[PDB]
């Protein structure tokens, strides 16, 4: 009962194989997946291209140059775990804490390969 | 009876221009606050004391 | 060097040596946890002090050589109003 | 104050399809490809007709062909199709063709537009800034030979917002967008976005829910039940603000007679003073632990701190992106570019100034216009008069800017590119009208 009511809103929807707003004149040629990354890799590279035949032509605007640039003032440090305001920074596995309590609760007793899964939130998961 | 008018802040900018006639005509310096900022123009002896206090980018 | 135990002062830039550590290799026991901790200090300062301080001809070494030489009576009710 | 829970559950939709036999075969379609929600609906119309998730199933049912129930409500309409349903809309840029061709034949079903040809009606496009070159080859072979439309312009949306509420067109402004996916700053001038000055910011609010779901990951490890995606975008529009200063909030945010207030804890659906210790008010909030009740190992004490996932839109530098926040954005544009120094505005610095406008689906947070009006007058010049503007809806004004442009026919030629011009000039031809993207080269 609960399946045919999907059922019926699908025949009130549904379109067949030639659909009526179509060109009339296409179908689908070769169609993968390509990764955003390699799209953004490609075009990097189309970039290149044009840029190392054209100079032997600053760009005007492109994916890359509308990217933001690194901030001027140095980053506030927080807390890895709590979010605070970080004093101070462990110096074996590199883990801003808050204060005492948090490094004997949390931080000393933390297991080995949680501690880059914390700094993967602050973009420094260095483990690669 | 005397005026007190007073200036408070941050160095955003200290630009000291020369203008020679290895003297220093004068110094052009942004003070900054939280209701806003405001740029003021200094004679060499404002900088010299500026100098002597070692007052640099970011200073209130 | 290592093994010292100092204490050090953000914001006046000033380290003091309290001593070295319990290494076998002046001897103190290591200081107990939550640094940048917060400490209250109380400080008694007689009036004289006060007085040889604001008066601008007279620093604070007239305190210990005891050559204040007459402080005026200026200095000396400003620092009560003060 | 006795705990009250809260549940994270979204019910589902009876009605999600309806549309309209009668249309105009003259009248353009206006569209907004969002990433969030697809917007659609004619010209005459102000407000969008058809809105939806912008999402697809392939439902599959034996005896029946395994074809079913593609687009729209209908996907919210069962939970289960719901979870496996699959927006094509990737990072940058969409990545399955075919299925945005089934999003469009949806939607032309929906206007009720009886086919002549391929497409009968001018279609009004949505594009992200910087597209990729490849992406519109790709828009201009699935409008022009997939659907055969008479004429598509596209162009960046947060700038046809901008004309939207400033519809003479030559007006000097700065537009701030928080998208779904990016955010970005654009400045204005003279009504033409200078996009060689534009910067954008790749947080958007995708990566605020991934964000907060990171958190409240790592917070409680030993969870009993998983919490669904769908419910963190639930929790995140519910109890989330952004400080007006994030830098002396934070050192009162787990003082014992803020959390009375901050502190809002949710249920998960299912069927050694405490004072002294921080970590118990961080990770049990304002109420001692009952650690034997099923309540409490379902119970999410989040709010200790709501105000860190809004807040790292200003700063990236917690989302793990080196790029610069709004903030100093704001200072390099408005203090350093088209002839402003630090200490003299330029008149055109002061004209965006005067008129700022703030818009896109993530700006439906509280606390971001103080926010924004505080950090702006902190490096302004003192009686440099600020006016930033809100939308009701600041999402759904980008089809305002699609109906808005349909109006001013003098306009709407300049923009418009054609058949004949497209096949005349290849797929590598962008029309450098000014509410819109520009050329990669001068």
């Amino acid at each position: 009962e609960r399946l045919l009511f999907l059922r019926s809103v699908g025949e009130r929807n549904e379109i067949g194989f030639p659909s009526r707003f179509k060109s009339a004149h296409y179908k689908k040629p070769t169609r993968r997946h390509k990764s955003a990354r390699q799209l953004i890799s490609d075009e990097n590279k189309r970039i290149n291209a044009l840029l190392t035949k054209a100079n032997k032509l600053v760009p005007k605007a492109t994916y890359f140059s509308v990217e933001a640039p690194p901030s001027i003032r140095p980053a506030k440090k927080y807390c890895d775990v709590t979010g605070l305001k970080g004093f101070y920074k462990s110096p074996t596995n590199n883990i801003r804490y808050h204060n005492a309590e948090i490094y004997q609760l949390i931080v000393k007793p933390m297991a080995p390969g949680v501690d880059q899964e914390y700094l993967k939130l602050r973009g420094a998961n260095f483990v690669l | 009876k005397e005026t007190k008018e007073v200036y408070e802040g941050e160095v955003t900018e200290l630009t000291p221009e020369d203008a020679e006639n290895k003297t220093i005509s004068h110094v052009i310096v942004g003070l900054k606050s939280a209701k806003g900022t405001k740029t003021l123009r200094l004679d060499p002896t404002i900088y010299e004391s500026i100098q002597r206090e070692k007052v640099s980018i970011g200073d209130v | 060097l290592a093994g010292d135990v100092i204490s050090i002062d953000k914001a006046s830039g000033k380290i003091t040596k309290l001593g070295r550590s319990f290494a076998r290799s002046r001897f103190v026991q290591c200081p107990e946890g939550e640094l940048q901790k917060r400490k209250t200090v109380v400080h008694t300062v007689s009036l004289h002090e006060i007085d040889v301080i604001n008066s601008r001809t007279q620093g604070f070494l007239a305190l210990f050589t005891g050559d204040t030489g007459e402080i005026r009576s200026e200095v000396r009710d400003q620092i009560n109003t003060k | 104050k006795a705990v009250v829970i809260d549940d994270p559950p979204l019910r589902q939709t009876p009605e999600p399809f309806d549309e309209q036999s009668a249309y105009n075969p003259q009248s353009p379609i206006a569209i907004d490809f969002g990433s969030s929600k697809l917007r659609a609906g004619f010209v005459n119309h102000a407000t969008p007709t058809h809105i939806f998730p912008n999402a697809l199933t392939k439902f599959r049912d034996r005896k029946l062909n395994k074809n079913f129930t593609f687009v729209g409500n209908d996907t919210l309409l069962d939970q289960a199709v719901r979870s496996q349903s699959r927006s094509p809309f990737d990072g940058p840029f969409v990545t399955n063709w075919n299925l945005t061709e089934e999003i469009l034949d949806y939607t032309f079903h929906h206007l009720g537009v009886v086919p002549d040809n391929g497409i009968p009606n001018p279609i009004l496009l949505t594009e992200r800034l910087a597209t990729v070159q490849s992406q519109r080859t790709n828009w201009y072979q699935i409008l022009f030979e997939t659907y055969n439309v008479p004429g598509v312009t596209f162009g960046i949306d947060s700038l046809f917002s901008f004309y939207n509420y400033n519809p003479s067109g030559n007006k000097t402004g700065l537009v701030i967008s928080c998208g779904h996916e990016d955010t970005n700053v654009i400045p204005v001038v003279d009504g033409a976005g200078i996009l060689t000055d534009a910067k954008r910011i790749n947080w958007g609010g995708h990566q605020a829910v991934d964000y907060l779901n990171d958190l409240m990951a790592l917070k409680y490890p030993y969870f009993p039940t998983k919490m669904s995606y769908l419910q963190y975008e639930t929790m995140y529009k519910d109890y989330c603000y952004v400080s007006r200063n994030y830098d002396e909030d934070i050192e009162k945010i787990l003082t014992l007679e803020n959390l009375d207030t901050n502190d809002v804890v949710v249920e998960a659906p299912f069927t050694y003073d405490w004072r002294n210790s921080i970590l118990h008010l961080f990770l049990r909030g304002p109420r001692p632990h009952d650690s034997e009740n099923i309540h409490e190992q379902h119970q999410m004490h989040l709010n200790v701190e709501r105000i860190r996932v809004p807040e790292v839109i200003f700063q990236p530098t917690m989302g793990g992106q080196d790029q610069a926040g709004i903030c100093e954005l704001s200072e390099t544009i408005l203090l350093k570019k088209f002839g402003s120094q630090p200490g003299k505005l330029s008149q055109t610095s002061i004209d965006m100034v005067n008129n700022v406008l703030i818009t896109g689906g993530n700006a439906k947070v509280p606390g971001l216009k103080e926010r924004i009006v505080k950090e702006f007058t902190g490096f302004l010049p003192t009686g440099t008069n600020i006016t930033v503007n809100m939308s009701s809806d600041p999402s759904l004004d980008a089809w305002k800017g699609m109906a808005a442009l349909a109006r001013n026919e003098e306009q709407y030629r300049k923009t418009v590119i054609s058949k004949k011009e497209y096949e005349e000039y290849g797929p590598e031809y962008i029309k450098e009208h000014k509410l819109g993207n520009t050329k990669y080269f001068e």
